């Protein structure tokens, strides 16, 4: 029972870490998309 | 000057769009490994 609770507590830590890395990866993705949109507007405005 | 501003903007946009796709692929792999880890903990917490 003791060993199970430790491993349960372990995974909860890993579980939360991987969610936090996921959220960071999504925020990075959004920032790059916003930069990618601005660069395209600069792209189009220059061609015109 | 404007023809240089066009080319530089587009190249950056493409470089950002390539970085996004890579970060989205990594995040998906991290989201799968998480769900696998999470499930193992829900099992381990139940064995307790």
């Amino acid at each position: 029972l003791e060993k199970a609770r430790e491993d349960l507590a372990q995974i909860q830590a890993y579980i939360k870490n991987l969610k936090d890395v996921y959220t960071k990866q999504m925020e990075e993705k959004n920032e790059l998309e916003m930069k990618a949109a601005k660069t395209k507007k600069k792209i189009n405005t220059a061609r015109t | 000057t404007i023809n240089q501003m066009e080319i530089s903007l587009k190249e950056e946009e493409i470089q950002l769009n390539e970085a996004t796709e890579k970060t989205n692929q990594l995040l998906a792999n991290l989201d799968k490994e998480s769900k696998k880890a999470n499930q193992k903990g829900e099992e381990v917490a139940a064995t307790n």
